[PDB]
């Protein structure tokens, strides 16, 4: 990989080993669902993935 | 060898005990009733009394002359 | 072979000061003092001498090498008093209540000596 | 903003030991007079040692460091004497120093003891502790073994070397119950009472007392023969009233000149 | 002002899984009049609480009544009149937490502040209301002091 060992860490693969619908319902990103996205993105963000 | 002038502790002096607690054991004192008639309390003074080996009795027998 | 000579704790080398103000520049009203051939005889009264000061807002000691005989007391005072005067205070008072603790050490031995 | 007021109370008083106990005043100040009995306070101890014959089983070295660990008795001539680094000669002074002699051969059949008894100084007030208890052995002697040796005490402190050392063991203690639970034990009754401790005997330490600082440090000086037990404490007073006053002098120096 | 929160507790149930530390235990009150839950530890040397004590927490964002805000270093010699002179055990922390029972959808209705004052930790558990001034990362103060009503 062209590294060297003094600076690589111990780190987590997320998407291995969920499950073929927890890696969907975590790693997806619906824009369908418009009172959620009020929640997370400001209102003027909702309307340009919606 | 001989006895040390002051206990490596405590500060006081011990060198002049040893020929009166040799002593006292001759008469009929236990060992550590004769301790405490010198006046040695601290338990740090009373081992430079116990634990002390007299060598320079023997180094004495070998005279330089007569 | 390279043991220091005893009295190298308490004899002062030829140059070397008594004592050393430095003003420290972290934080405003704070000094320095560097006492050489000391310890924590005389650091340690002082320190908590200054403690009794009311207007003294820091004061510490450390002795940075027991090898070495020199102690740093750092002072903080609130801004109308320098610890410059801290520190002289903290020694003016230790030694006027050194001086009376001997004055009744003394009235008491002559007396317990027949009284 | 300012000093304390101690007070003293001398509880016993004999000519080997003092106990004291000091009320009102902080821990670090007691603690600090506590560490001047053992190191400065001046006492004069046998610090140069020329050997002319020495002919025993012991050393030469073994004899001097036997020899300067006598304690000898300074009290009012320690505070007259000047150390020998200061004073204004060349090859000791008797404003400097005291001298000693020490001339044994043994002739007799029977071992010789050595002992201080042999000392023999100069001036007749600093001599080793023989006034009015045997006498502390340096060698034996076998016969036709002989010491000659001359000797001088300097005045000095502890803390250049313990033999100039004043006393046999300083008990300091404050604070007897653990009232301010300055220790913890896990199991309080397993531990006996000081000998100071107000407590009955029913319970194992005082309740624990949340604003309150040491005072009362109870003191128990004990000498060694060379000074009086209250000369130890005089002098350790004036022995760190004098520090203070030479550090404030030179501060006050250090303060103009800046 | 600054008061972020304002109450009565009382002290339902002392150290409950045991008494973990020796100066510390945990303080399990409960409100009486907002109905929120308390997780502290105090200082159980120095300021000593029994079971069905009752005392007033008030949780302060600044100890001056104007609050002006102090920068959060210490320095004793200060003539301002604060609000820790009508209280007997103050502490000083910084809260670390704000769970909720957020959904992905809708609001939170009940929240948890957990703050935590220098190592002794705490768990105001309430409703979503209460809990307003505390955001995460800021500093605090706890004034309680004992009704002996
Ligand atoms: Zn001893
Ligand atoms: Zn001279």
């Amino acid at each position: 990989d062209g590294l060297a060992g003094e600076s690589v860490e111990f780190q987590n693969l997320a998407t291995l080993k969920p499950s073929n619908k927890a890696f969907e319902k975590k790693f997806r990103f619906d824009y369908t669902n418009e009172r959620a996205l009020r929640r997370t993105l400001q209102e003027d963000l909702v309307k340009d993935v919606l | 060898m001989i006895i040390p002038v002051r206990c490596f502790t405590c500060g006081k002096i011990v060198g002049n005990k040893w020929e009166a607690y040799l002593g006292l054991l001759q008469a009929e004192y236990t060992e550590g009733d004769a301790l405490d008639a010198l006046g040695l309390k601290r338990y740090c003074c009373r081992r430079m009394l116990l634990a002390h080996v007299d060598l320079i009795e023997k180094l004495l027998n070998y005279a330089p002359l007569e | 072979m390279n043991a220091p000579p005893a009295f190298e704790s308490f004899l002062l080398f030829e140059g070397e000061k008594k004592i050393t103000i430095n003003k420290d520049t972290k934080v405003p009203n704070a000094c320095l003092f560097t006492i050489n051939k000391e310890d924590h005889t005389l650091g340690n009264i002082i320190k908590s001498q200054l403690l009794k000061d009311p207007q003294v807002l820091f004061a510490g000691y450390k002795v940075p090498h027991p090898l070495e005989h020199k102690i740093i007391i750092r002072v903080q005072t609130t801004p109308d008093y320098s610890p410059q005067e801290a520190f002289t205070n903290a020694i003016t008072d230790l030694i006027s209540e050194l001086s009376l603790l001997e004055e009744r050490f003394r009235v008491a031995i002559k007396d317990k000596q027949e009284g | 903003p300012y000093a304390n007021q101690p007070t003293v109370r001398i509880t016993e008083l004999t000519d080997e030991n003092v106990k004291f106990i000091i009320e009102n005043t902080d821990l670090a100040v007691a603690n600090s007079i506590r560490r001047v009995f053992i190191a400065e306070v001046p006492i004069i101890a046998i610090d140069w040692v020329q050997i002319d014959a020495n002919s025993s089983v012991l050393h030469d070295e073994f004899i001097a460091h036997r020899l300067g660990l006598i304690p000898l008795t300074s009290d009012d001539i320690v505070d007259k004497l000047q150390y020998s680094r200061d004073c204004t000669c060349e090859e000791f002074c008797p404003e400097c120093s005291v001298e000693f002699t020490l001339d044994v051969r043994c002739n007799e059949d029977q071992t010789r003891h050595v002992t201080s008894r042999d000392l023999i100084s100069n001036s007749p007030r600093v001599i080793p502790v023989t006034s009015r208890q045997d006498d502390i052995l340096i060698v034996k002697l076998r016969k036709g073994q002989e010491l000659r040796l001359r000797a001088y005490a300097k005045k000095g402190f502890g803390k250049e070397h313990a033999k100039w050392n004043p006393t046999a063991g300083v008990a300091f203690e404050y604070d007897p119950d653990n009232a301010l639970r300055h220790t913890v034990y896990p199991k309080p009754e397993e531990w006996p009472k000081s000998e100071y401790s107000e407590l009955d005997e029913d319970e194992s330490q005082a309740p624990y007392d949340p604003n309150g600082k040491p005072e009362r440090f109870y003191y128990n000086v004990e000498s060694c023969g060379s000074l009086r037990p209250e000369t130890i404490v005089l002098s350790a007073l004036s022995g760190l009233k004098k520090k203070l006053s030479d550090l404030q002098t030179q501060l006050s120096h250090e303060i103009q000149s800046d | 002002a600054g008061i972020l929160f304002e109450d009565i507790f009382d002290v339902k149930d002392i150290d409950p899984e045991g008494k973990k530390f020796d100066r510390v235990s945990r303080l399990h009150c409960e409100s009486e009049s907002f109905k929120m839950d308390l997780i502290l530890d105090v200082n159980i040397q120095i300021y000593p609480v029994d079971l069905g004590d009752k005392f007033r927490l008030v949780i302060a964002s600044t100890l001056y009544e104007d609050g002006t805000l102090d920068d959060g270093e210490y320095n004793p010699t200060d003539d301002r009149p604060s609000r820790a002179d009508q209280f007997e055990y103050v502490m000083y922390g910084k809260v670390y937490r704000i769970e909720g029972d957020e959904t992905s959808t809708e609001a939170a209705t009940r929240l948890s502040a957990y703050v935590s004052y220098g190592g002794l930790l705490m768990r105001l558990q309430g409703d979503a209301n209460n809990l307003h001034g505390f955001e995460v990362d800021s500093r605090v103060y706890l004034l309680m002091k004992k009704l002996a009503f």
